[PDB]
């Protein structure tokens, strides 16, 4: 008879057939799958009077653990099974209720923001629920489900309790972001954006994606901050990072304005590093898992030896600091230096007076500082060849994978920023923001700069052709600009960067997975000029999209101090070897633009930058970032057993990706990476990756590892992050 | 592991 | 380790079909010239052509001067000096015989009680027992030790082969079997806490954990509320979680249910209790601790095991002809070999217990096309199994009409008209459906009328030297791989699983099953009718789990599982490794 | 190696 | 160590002179009548006055229900299962009631003859026998083996 615990707390005849056909609708569509696997590996596993829920935790665990590349699509039926699962949980039944009812009641529950309620009518609910489609559920793979019911659903976390369904999710996240346009237009935009993002189309980011429609305004996650050479800014630094930490943002700390140990304060940088340490992790589970930060600093710094090997885990207590990330500023000169056989000196930055500013700012002035400061010796200073000190960097990047490079020229002379006004000099956690900051006096200071940026991507695999993102720029710019003026700014030095540049940074996923769909490769220059016709047309249509903005809503307060209002644009400044590379012409109207932007100006300063995605990807299957995949398939743990998922259409295009350790070295890819950097405002996370077994005796050469550092500068990459290096 | 190759002549070389 | 051979010389004298025909011929020696020779002939051909398999003691002696035989013996020890004693002079005669030894000791009363030094130093003391005839206190002699899960000592005895403490509180080279019943496991389910007692300060306790789970009940909810008697309260997840991750690193603590054996017996509790298993947990037979070793009022349980071989039969009704041979032979040994301890010659004499079990399962499921893990095999299993304990009952009872009953026969709850087909647990019902093809009401009543000459005649013991003679898969259990390795002084000696060639897709190898369930299903199946215990194990390959490591909910899982089929006994937990 | 996931909730549903 | 007490509550129920006396009446209670208060009175100056050195067992039971006085045992072991589980019983029993043993087990034959796996898996199951009733197999219980 085999009895079944119900979801209340009674007892009843177990239903083989319910339960059949709930897997035969599960199945509908999918190829390789056997429903009658799933029936045998399941049913092996009830017993007399269990619970209902478990019945549904089985099922779902059997189709997840027959997920492999002969038979990908049990990504889908586990799927569908758990979004059954959910649905029931949530709702009692499969259909959800209408909107409206839903509204209500959330709000009710406080776990919906209660201004839904004012900004919209019930009539206006009825149309909302009208452009839904619950069956776009039935898309998602199973690590994409599971994201949702780990981190996005609005769920009750004590009791373990889900509430809505991912079309919830969308269409009200659509509705407080347009929540402010007039009538006229409201609606279609709330309708054409959740239809953009509920077809993956447009990714969003972790706090957008479980925030918005809350009672939350915490959105930020990534600030930058700079610290000037005082007490009081090294105070205020710190308490900012407290703050934001609190709120789970990524923090990128610039520090190379802190004198030296040993100057006219005499103890240096070191104990203040570990101060801003203990600051990032003031909010972590132990002090190891979550909070985290970048640090940056300049080559020149006369303290530099000690920095470069500070996650070295190899030394004494009170000259380390490991927990943090590290980013070393380097520029043409420096390279210079390196390649030339000669000596790099070492200055603390407050012995040289405005060589610090040229650094970033102005190349021929450094030059002229720097040999005069080098003569005049009454100033402090050390001397050290130029190999020695890029081979220690290397050589502690190559073991930590974990010291990052900036090429600060570049970050100036390619810019969306008047370098005089507005320098860069600094960039975030995983390095793909770039933006002007000032240094505060005091937490509070309204005279200081703190950088905030807003995140998406487009998915390049679920657009069928590059002039989809015309539409899409429109919708991904307006409802990120939208989000500036809803979100709380816990420091008011943040607000100031926020409001006066409305800087954003829209990427992309799924590169690899479109690489293969244009029979195109990462190592062989086969995708050069597609890259370049693919991110002319991402630069192209958000410059587009947030002109148009700025003609309706005006251009942002601080305007005037980019290099877009000089009547100058990308296509202007990039690093001019690109030419060499690749021969595609431009395909759209860059001269009528630039004239229009000249006139009407942008309503942010910046659009684009390249961020690793990798929560935010799963969501809708795709490839992360720009990043090639390590392999077919992608293995994570979870509490309720290994999560699989296998990179998209496997099926038609196993041979038709190259994986990351297919590639013989990493010129392919950065030829690339320089390709997009020619259009991109900010930056790109990209990564160097090294296979031992390519090389004599398992050891890669410091020959090779100068040479690609040297080529990421030749083509215009502006910061270099993680070094992989494969294990056996 | 890595070797410290660094050779000065071959370096040189490079346009930046 | 069979051929008569000089040891000394390395001279062989004999070759396979003289073993075969002189066991035959010893084994029947006392038949009538009427029937004598037919009876030879016979077991002859069903062990020379392998449809029964004997056991090495049997293998390599009977024809031989020797009389030892018995392989396992099971000893309750009393909690007194003299009985200790006793108990360990037990084992030094058996071990220097090489039987394997199963100890109940959980009636020595705890550290600290009104033996203020406790059970550590006894247990100890067993040890050296059984090693006291090894090559140098390691290869040879071995022992499981059996004691209640409510025993106040019990966390200290948990962690006694941990390889992770100091000498003193640490017996590394036994095995241990924890006792647990029906309420052990609903403190565990409702989150509750266990009580542990010493079995001295709480009268009349231990004996109704065996035999009465309802008195076991008002005495132990009784005690708990009596706060005059020595105590300690533990949270049952932490008792259960030791027990288990104790079992889970060495593989080599073993679980025994003793309601479920007791409730589903061949043995009335009330007289004859089953209150321990022997070394591998397939035996399953009444003791009686001993005042001093010629004690004549205690008892030691000894077993003479066999097997069928599932590959050679072709089909059930063979069962009848082997049963008949294979209970009718080891019968006869029972008053051939000689008893070293007047209280084992008591439990042989006595009850006459018999384990006859199974090899070549593996095989069997495969040419049936029948497979371990997804339950396809389940009606296969209970047609199999009843097939086999009918026709061995059939054959004692036939035995017991021409010579007489076993003279404790009266002690049987087969002798109160009741059989195994009416006592298993219910539960198995929902999972199998297959009906009885036998005629057990008859067979009732003729067991009513003329008794069993043995008291127990089934219980499915691990085969490992025995199954290579026929080459068999190794008693219920799935090969391991298609290609067995063993080292010699000869070089590399391997084996390939019985008609590969045409089965090897047809084979379900050890880790190719997801999970545990579907085996303890067939355990369970197989226990409906087996008299005593299966040597069953638990198996778990880490890489199909998160970060390589197993989880505790599916160790209590499975052990639930286990209990809620009916399992006696839980032998090994095997972990694959990389 | 074991992790000691113990869900009590989870167990309480098993009938004996 | 020697005055009558309490192991539980710690009190103590006597002095020394009632100690000596008493177990002087003891030792000289079967005496008879003519002879047997003048033992009792000059054994006891003898040990009050230290003459004449009492060791613990007698110091601390004579006087009191128990019986349990010998505090060395000496065993002779023979070459046999039955010699050998004799001795294993005996210095359990002696161990138990705190007595110090030495074992002669020169006659067990050595390893390879015709036991066959030698002295020392017996001479472990000696020791285990000598610690039987002791702490965690350490304090109390002790042994010399010839």
């Amino acid at each position: 008879n085999l009895l079944v615990t119900k979801r209340d707390g009674s007892t009843e005849r177990i239903n083989l057939d319910k339960i059949h056909r709930v897997l035969d609708w599960a199945a509908e569509g999918l190829h390789n799958v056997s429903i009658s696997q799933v029936e045998l590996r399941s049913h092996i596993q009830f017993y007399d009077g269990i619970k209902t829920s478990d019945i549904h935790e089985t099922i779902i665990k059997a189709a997840a653990d027959l997920i492999s590349r002969d038979a990908p699509d049990y990504q889908y039926l586990a799927a569908r099974l758990a979004i059954f699962h959910l649905r029931k949980k949530a709702y009692g039944q499969f259909e959800p209720p209408a909107l409206y009812d839903h509204v209500v009641k959330m709000v009710e529950m406080g776990k919906y923001d209660n201004h839904l309620l004012e900004d919209y009518t019930e009539e206006e609910f009825k149309q909302m629920d009208t452009f839904i489609d619950h069956d776009r559920d039935m898309t998602f793979s199973y690590a994409a489900v599971k994201q949702l019911e780990g981190k996005y659903l609005v769920q009750n976390r004590v009791t373990g309790e889900i509430y809505e369904s991912a079309q919830f999710l969308y269409i009200l996240v659509a509705a407080c972001l347009f929540s402010n346009y007039p009538r006229e237009t409201r609606l279609q935009y709330v309708k054409r954006f959740y239809d953009a993002v509920s077809t993956f189309k447009i990714s969003l980011p972790t706090p957008i994606m479980s925030g918005v429609r809350t009672p939350t305004r915490q959105f930020s996650s990534c600030v930058l901050i700079e610290c000037g050479d005082s007490l009081d800014s090294i105070n205020a630094t710190s308490s900012a990072i407290v703050k934001y930490v609190s709120q789970r943002a990524g923090i990128g700390i610039n520090a190379g304005r802190i004198r030296a140990l040993g100057s006219p304060f005499h103890t240096g940088c070191i104990p203040f590093y570990k101060h801003f340490q203990t600051a990032v992790k003031s909010c972590s589970q132990g002090g190891v898992r979550g909070g985290a930060a970048t640090l940056f600093y300049p080559m020149w710094h006369l303290e530099v030896e000690s920095l470069l090997v500070l996650k070295n885990n190899r030394g004494v207590e009170g000259n380390r600091v490991r927990h943090m990330d590290y980013g070393v500023q380097i520029n043409k000169l420096m390279y210079t230096r390196l390649l030339k056989g000669e000596d790099i000196t070492l200055f603390s930055p407050s012995d040289v007076p405005g060589l610090y500013d040229a650094f970033f700012a102005d190349q021929e002035e450094f030059e002229r500082l720097y040999t005069k400061y080098e003569k005049d010796d009454s100033i402090r200073k050390q001397r050290v060849k130029a190999v020695e000190l890029f081979s220690l960097m290397m050589q502690e990047r190559a073991s930590t994978g974990r010291i990052y490079i900036q090429n600060v020229d570049h970050c100036n002379t390619h810019s969306p920023f008047d370098p005089a006004i507005a320098p860069v000099r600094q960039s975030n956690l995983s390095l793909e923001i770039a933006l002007p900051t000032k240094p505060l006096n005091d937490v509070n200071d309204e005279n200081g700069e703190i950088a905030l940026c807003t995140l998406s991507a487009f998915n390049l695999g679920a657009i069928n052709n590059l002039d989809e993102l015309e539409e899409l720029a429109i919708l991904a710019v307006r409802a990120l600009d939208a989000l500036l003026d809803y979100q709380d700014y816990p420091i008011p030095a943040a607000k100031r960067g926020a409001m006066g540049r409305r800087t954003l940074g829209i990427g992309v996923i799924n590169f690899a997975y479109y690489l293969a769909k244009h029979g195109k490769r990462y190592s062989d220059g086969s995708a050069n000029n597609l890259t370049h016709k693919t991110f002319e047309a991402i630069q192209y249509y958000l410059l587009k999209a947030s002109n148009e903005l700025a003609k309706e809503q005006g251009a942002c307060p601080w305007f005037n101090e980019t290099t877009y209002a000089k009547g100058i644009l990308p296509i202007d400044t990039y690093k001019k070897d690109l030419d060499t590379i690749a021969n595609e012409p431009l395909h759209y109207d860059w001269e009528a633009l630039r004239e229009s932007i000249k006139t009407h100006g942008l309503r942010n300063s910046t659009l684009s930058a390249l961020m690793p995605s990798e929560t935010s990807s799963q969501i809708s299957n795709a490839t992360n970032g720009i990043e090639p995949p390590r392999g077919y398939v992608s293995i994570k743990a979870s509490k309720d057993g290994i999560l699989r998922q296998v990179v998209p259409d496997y099926e038609h295009l196993h041979d038709a990706y190259e994986l990351l350790w297919e590639m013989p070295g990493n010129d392919g890819y950065l030829q690339l990476v320089g390709i997009m950097q020619k259009f991109i405002d900010q930056s790109i996370s990209a990564n160097t990756n090294y296979d031992p077994s390519r090389f004599p005796s398992g050891k890669v050469p410091m020959q090779q590892l100068l040479k690609d550092l040297l080529t990421a500068y030749k083509f215009g990459v502006k910061t270099l992050y993680y070094q992989n290096t494969r294990d056996g | 592991q890595i070797d410290s190759e660094v050779d000065t002549d071959d370096l040189s070389n490079f346009q930046l």
